[PDB]
């Protein structure tokens, strides 16, 4: 059994950032870390494992060799493997591009559960997780605030938090991808043993050519809209 | 960067024959250095200056053996060696680009003289509402000549100590206000009677400074404007504006407060009862008088209050005393729109009751830095780095977890800090819950906000809390090179207490029908209607949670065995503590305490 | 052409942000012969037909489904329809936790523009722009959607004001492709 935890490591901005061209802000004043709402997902995934017996919990990212350092945290907060995913002609990707190269190393991974995050902190598309859905085709649920799963079953019970606070209650068909919201759990803060055995493991990483795609598959190009400018409001 | 509103804030101002570089200035205040403590006094003032602050004060600073404050301390200019020793910070000040000032005061008989054992002189012979005991010898007219002449040499001793301001000090209702006031001044001469007559000694004694050092130094004076005790003491529109009037050609600069010496806590308001900005409806009565600059305290820390008074027209320099005390470099942080760095003054006024019980130095709930400049080599804002990677676990996130996360964490080092409880402050949470101290939170709202910023660029760094309680093994585990155990004390459940040092029989806190300050401050144990507090603590704890119980609608009788807040005399609250016990029909029995305890029912003694 | 609004409802009620979307697609219509069509799903949706009955609103299309509230399998379904059969230049959702559940699975079979939670629309010419936050909102974010002939937005609620006042539009019920979802909705709590 396996759960697969997608993450995301965020960018957020000193002050007085500067937009640097016009297309972006400009790097120097900018600090990553691994997203907020990934403590959430890969915690519930920790519940799962923790509740039975035999679970792998394995994260994944699509990013840069910096990304490494918030696939560490996950290592050292529980996950079993971290895997990262990258090649320079990645750069740029937008949501529906990184959940189409998501899908095929989940292909690769072969996981009976996928949970996103409900949004990144930096971008909030909200819209990764339920794209990786699509592309997958499996069933979704978006904004889950409750999950009763039981590793092997068809079937797993979500609570959906609707605007004002009030709850749905959906079953849903497994395999499934759902997306994490905040709150659903109290995720744990590893020691400072837990950070250095960490440290030894290794960070298993994936071409696009592993996963049956190309330079012609991803990157700004083949993204669903195009950024004509970033402003200080 | 810093809002372009708060440019006004660094406009010069000219004050005299002197320039301030902005309008952030340290009005005179004790620190318990004086003359005394050289080191203390141009450390602690040159860090502000350093800091930003346009002038330095120091405290007040008697002008003759006959004005000595002993057994509480004051700075001093009767000679040679003291001109030496405040020099020190006058040239400290200096090399920051700060001006510096000194406050010359004369106290009458509110000096007790213990040191000198000299005669206080005044205008009438009164014995002190503030020292009871001390009496001074009233004034005849060559008296009058020679207390002038005190002031005319210190403030030469003052230039000579390179001293940029001079004061004549008539605020706490020290020497040129008794003459002004008719509570001391009884006289039926010159310099007695109609306002002009009571006016004349302060006045004479401006002329003669000016004259001596104007040409050299501003001369300010410290002026309480309103005595804030009705009619039969100074009132803003009736004396106070009118002698601004009479004294505008002669001062510099004017220096506003208002209160007298027994209650200075209606000038240094505890945030118990006042809220930054709470002397206005006093202090802006001068400017509608005067054609000098002005400025009058106000506990400021907040910017944008700061350019309120001044847009206004209401003051054109920013006073403060405890603000800087809390946070040295607050006008640099203001400078820079480092806001979120700004360490608040929680009106505690712990700083002034070290002052009060005579002797000690300053000490500081926010900046645990003051006092420690010169004597630790600690600076507020630098930090040694260390030169490892060592890592340090600390288990509680209370004042003192949460300081030593800050410094650790500022100095380089690897920090995990943890706690049981939701939010970084121990057990300051409950505390500032209680009636009036919410502004006490700004000591945990700072240390929250700095550890979060200090975890963006420690990335090592850890905050984890809601946690489960740490276990010594969970500690021996955790993988740190150094733990600091922060976890905190309890009141005692059983009656122990400081007069028996023994549990009192009966007492017990899981009985329905006794709580501790824990339990109602928690609010789910129910409180019966008739309530006794049994108190064997002198601070805030006792009176508090009876003002709590009376407000809501509790009948409250407290049993004391020592002096019911007497700490509170130290840090200027009990004053308007007591008449707000009175007026909530709070009961005191004083000199009691408790030999057992039954369910509804508990025995006492008088301890005499 | 055409903009496509997909109103929403809950619980019996309209949610207002559907007014706010047919008052965001009035407002961008590049001239006054462009035609707004609003749809409401559900097995139920006939219901709002005198809610959505409303100035700006020129065709409302019911679509009756396997669920009375949002599913994502029929939304998805029945959205994918109404594009297909009204081939609108622009489609409309809120950002709503329900558009969560779909939106962005519309845009991933398609190649359709997509940019969520929207708070500035715009044609500038014939090119729409869309501005929306970057970097926990403390930039704007103005995108285009180049060669693009359907683009899908959510919208930011509380945003884009509403029309005043009734309209006459022409009414159509259809049905929802009857394929089974593979989730169902239990109780609110
Ligand atoms: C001593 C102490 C530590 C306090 C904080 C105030 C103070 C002290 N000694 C003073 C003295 O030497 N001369 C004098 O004129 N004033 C003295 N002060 C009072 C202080 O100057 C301010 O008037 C009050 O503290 C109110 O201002 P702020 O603290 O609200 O800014
Ligand atoms: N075993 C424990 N593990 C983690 N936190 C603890 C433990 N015991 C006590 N604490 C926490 O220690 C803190 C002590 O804070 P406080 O009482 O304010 O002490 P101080 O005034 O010395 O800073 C409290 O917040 C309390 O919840
Ligand atoms: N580059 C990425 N790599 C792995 N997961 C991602 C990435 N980007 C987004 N995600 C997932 O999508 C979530 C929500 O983000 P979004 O739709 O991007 O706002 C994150 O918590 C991750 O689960
Ligand atoms: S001891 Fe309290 S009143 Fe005094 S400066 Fe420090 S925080 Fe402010």
């Amino acid at each position: 059994m396996k759960i697969l935890v997608a993450v995301k490591q965020t960018a957020a901005l000193e002050e007085d950032f500067e937009i640097r061209d016009g297309m972006d802000v400009d790097e120097d004043f900018m600090m990553y870390d691994l997203n907020e709402w990934d403590d959430f997902s890969l915690e519930e995934a920790m519940k799962i494992k923790e509740s039975s017996d035999d679970v792998e919990v394995v994260v994944v990212s699509v990013g840069p060799d910096r990304v490494d350092e918030s696939l560490r945290k996950c290592l050292a907060k529980g996950a079993d493997r971290a895997v990262r995913v990258w090649d320079d002609a990645a750069e740029g990707s937008d949501a529906i591009v990184v959940g189409r190269i998501l899908t095929e190393v989940i292909k690769k991974e072969a996981p009976d559960m996928v949970f996103a995050g409900v949004q990144s902190s930096d971008q909030a598309y909200a819209s990764t997780g339920i794209s990786v859905a699509s592309y997958l085709n499996w069933p979704h649920a978006a904004v889950v605030a409750d999950l009763q799963y039981k590793p092997g079953d068809n079937k797993a019970v979500i609570r959906r938090e609707l605007e004002g606070g009030m709850l749905q209650e959906v079953e849903i068909n497994c395999p499934a991808v759902l997306t994490i919201q905040l709150g659903i759990n109290k995720p744990r803060y590893a020691s400072l043993r837990g950070i250095k055995q960490a440290a030894t493991k290794p960070i298993e990483e994936v071409s696009l050519a592993d996963i049956g795609l190309s330079a012609n598959d991803v990157g700004a190009a083949q993204s669903m809209s195009r950024v004509r400018r970033m402003y200080i409001p | 960067a810093r809002d372009p509103k708060h440019d006004i804030l660094f406009e010069p101002i000219q004050i005299g024959p002197k320039t301030l570089r902005n309008r952030f200035y340290q009005v005179p205040h004790c620190i318990g250095a004086g003359s005394d403590k050289p080191g203390f006094q141009s450390a602690h003032r040159s860090v502000k200056a350093e800091g930003g602050w346009a002038a330095l004060n120091t405290e007040y600073c008697s002008i003759n053996p006959e004005s000595d404050d002993t057994h509480r301390l004051s700075a001093r200019i009767w000679d040679e060696g003291d001109v030496r020793n405040l020099k020190a910070m006058t040239d400290e000040v200096h090399k920051y680009g700060a001006l510096a000032g000194v406050e010359l005061w004369y106290g009458g008989a509110h000096a007790p003289n213990m040191e000198s054992r000299a005669t206080p002189r005044g205008p009438s012979q009164y014995a002190s509402e503030f020292e009871t005991l001390s009496y001074c010898k009233e004034m005849d007219l060559s008296d009058i000549a020679q207390v002038q002449q005190f002031y005319v040499d210190a403030a030469k001793r003052s230039r000579d100590a390179g001293f940029d301001i001079v004061y004549v000090y008539g605020a706490h209702s020290y020497l040129p206000l008794q003459f002004l006031n008719p509570y001391y001044n009884k006289r039926t001469d010159k310099y007695g009677g109609s306002l002009e007559n009571r006016a004349r000694f302060w006045l004479e004694t401006l002329e003669k400074v000016k004259h001596a050092v104007g040409s050299d130094c501003a001369i300010a004076t410290r002026f309480g404007v309103d005595t804030v005790y009705g009619p039969g003491q100074i009132e803003a529109e009736v004396d106070g504006q009118k002698f601004v009037e009479m004294a505008d050609s002669l001062v510099d600069m004017w220096d506003i407060t208002i209160g007298d010496i027994a209650e200075w806590g209606e000038d240094a308001g505890p945030s118990r009862f006042y809220q930054q900005g709470h002397t206005i409806p006093w202090v802006k009565l001068v400017k509608q008088v005067s054609k000098k600059p002005v400025l009058g305290v106000g506990r400021y820390t907040d910017p944008e209050k700061m350019i309120e008074i001044v847009t206004k027209g209401y003051a054109d320099i920013i006073g403060c005393a405890r603000p800087s005390i809390a946070d040295p470099f607050l006008p640099q942080k203001v400078e820079q729109g480092r806001y979120d760095d700004i360490r608040v003054c929680i009106g505690c006024n712990v700083c002034i009751s070290r002052w009060e019980i005579g002797g000690p130095p300053m000490i500081c709930t926010q900046n645990a830095t003051a006092g420690e400049e010169y004597r630790r080599g600690w600076h507020p804002e630098k930090f040694r780095q260390t030169k490892n990677k060592d890592s340090v676990l600390i288990v509680g996130a209370g004042p003192s977890g949460s300081e030593a996360a800050r410094v650790l964490m500022e100095s380089g080092y690897t920090v995990h800090l943890t706690d049981t409880a939701e939010k970084i402050g121990g057990h300051l949470n409950q505390v500032a819950a209680l009636p009036g101290l919410g502004e006490w939170s700004y000591h945990r709202d700072y240390r929250e906000t700095q550890i979060t910023k200090l975890l963006k660029k420690n990335k090592e760094s850890q905050l984890a809390l809601g946690q489960k309680p740490m276990t010594a093994d969970d500690v021996l585990q955790y993988g740190a090179d150094k733990v600091i155990i922060a976890t905190g004390a309890r009141w005692n459940t059983d009656g122990t207490n400081c007069l028996t040092h023994d549990p009192i029989p009966g007492a017990d806190a899981s009985l329905p029908d006794q709580l501790t300050p824990e339990q109602v401050m928690d609010g789910k144990k129910k409180i019966g209607k008739r309530v006794v507090i049994l108190n064997a603590d002198t601070y805030f704890m006792a009176p508090s949670l009876a003002e709590k119980l009376a407000t809501a609608g509790h009948e409250v009788t407290i049993v004391s065995g020592v002096h019911l807040a007497n700490y509170m005399h130290f840090t200027l609250e009990y004053p308007n503590m007591m008449r707000r016990l009175h007026e909530l029909h709070v009961e005191e029995l004083g000199d009691h305490f408790c030999s057992r305890i039954e369910p509804g029912r508990m025995e006492i003694y008088n301890i005499w | 052409s055409k903009i496509l609004v997909i109103a929403e409802h809950r619980r019996n009620d309209l949610r207002p942000v559907s007014l706010e979307l047919i008052g965001a697609a009035n407002g961008l219509k590049k001239s006054g012969e462009d035609k707004v069509v609003v749809a409401v799903i559900g097995s139920q949706a006939d219901a709002f037909v005198p809610a959505l009955s409303v100035n700006g609103v020129d065709e409302l299309v019911v679509v009756k489904g396997s669920s009375i509230d949002f599913d994502p399998d029929v939304f998805e379904a029945s959205v994918s329809a109404l594009i297909a059969a009204h081939n609108p230049s622009v489609v409309l959702l809120p950002h709503s936790v329900d558009s969560l559940g779909y939106a962005s699975s519309l845009a991933s079979k398609t190649g359709y523009g997509f940019a969520t939670d929207v708070y500035i629309v715009e044609y500038q010419g014939d090119e729409l722009v869309a501005t929306r936050g970057g970097y926990n909102q403390k930039v704007n974010v103005e995108v285009d959607f180049p060669g693009k002939s359907t683009v899908v937005l959510t919208i930011r609620p509380s945003v884009f004001k509403p029309l005043e006042g009734a309209g006459s539009p022409v009414v159509s019920n259809v049905d929802a492709p009857s394929v089974q979802s593979r989730s169902q909705n239990k109780d609110y709590v």
